[PDB]
């Protein structure tokens, strides 16, 4: 399903458990995701579901839940 | 005209999927590669960030070197010399930190 | 004691030198190669959205 | 060698020369040779070694 797609992507770009990236588990903080690293969890993200986001749109999610809710 | 611009555009968006796929798969790679020099090995060791600023052939030919001299000096240990060996694969670098 | 201490010494001056050498410039032209490959993609991709 | 890229080809060439580095240290005219070949666009050089 794709609130679990999102969290295999997350932890496989960032290399943290599964169970560290709940919906709140903001990147930067809770996954350690740095610029570069941000970067490329949003490009892995987009691969995934084959999709496109908007520069400012894809910049604004920060946060696991926040993720999702442009995915889904 | 505006069509024709558009043609380039779609080709380079096919492009620009490749690349993004590669460099995904890239850095899946690289989270395992860095967990295994995540074990205190990274900071003085087996990082070295004075190097960002060169090429792959200059790092691959300095690495050959390296290794041809190694090898030598782990001529000892057979379980060390066996790492060096099996790591000499380029196709799988993460043998390297180990060993 | 100093015969063994320069002896000891060399050695791992030696061994460690050639493996950080060795090992770290792999791991650097790895981490080079990918930051150029993401530098690349986002070139790419602002040129894709204008 | 047509079967493989250059990539590798140049990896083949450095580590042979490392080894060569190594043992060289005995004779001075193969280390001349060595010291003036190693350089990339003298061919001609490392055939002479
Ligand atoms: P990290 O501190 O290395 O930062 C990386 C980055 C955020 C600067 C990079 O990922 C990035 O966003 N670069 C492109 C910025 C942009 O919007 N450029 C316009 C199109 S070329």
């Amino acid at each position: 399903t794709i609130e679990e797609r999102v969290k295999k992507i997350i932890g496989e770009q960032l290399g943290v458990k599964q169970e560290e990236v709940t919906n709140n588990a903001s990147f930067v903080e809770d996954l350690g995701a740095d610029s570069l690293d941000t970067v490329e969890l949003v490009m892995a993200l987009e691969e995934e579901f084959d999709t496109e986001i908007p520069d400012e749109e894809a910049e604004k999610i920060t946060t696991v839940q926040a993720a999702i809710d442009y995915i889904n | 005209e505006m069509e024709n611009v558009q043609k380039k555009l779609r080709k380079l968006e096919r492009d620009y999927y490749q690349i993004r796929e590669q460099v995904v798969s890239a850095k899946a790679g690289w989270c395992a590669v860095m967990r295994m020099v995540k074990d205190n090995g990274v900071e003085r060791r087996l990082h070295r960030r004075e190097l960002a600023y060169m090429e792959g052939g200059a790092l691959r030919s300095m690495s050959d070197k390296a290794l041809g001299a190694l090898r030598l000096a782990v001529a000892d240990n057979e379980h060390l010399r066996d790492a060096l060996r099996l790591s000499e694969d380029p196709k799988r670098p993460e043998r390297k930190v180990q060993f | 004691a100093i015969r063994v201490t320069q002896s000891d010494r060399d050695l791992f001056k030696h061994l460690i030198t050639e493996a950080t050498s060795y090992v770290s410039a792999d791991y650097m032209r790895h981490a080079n190669e990918r930051r150029t490959h993401l530098d690349e993609a986002l070139a790419l991709r602002g040129e894709l959205f204008g």
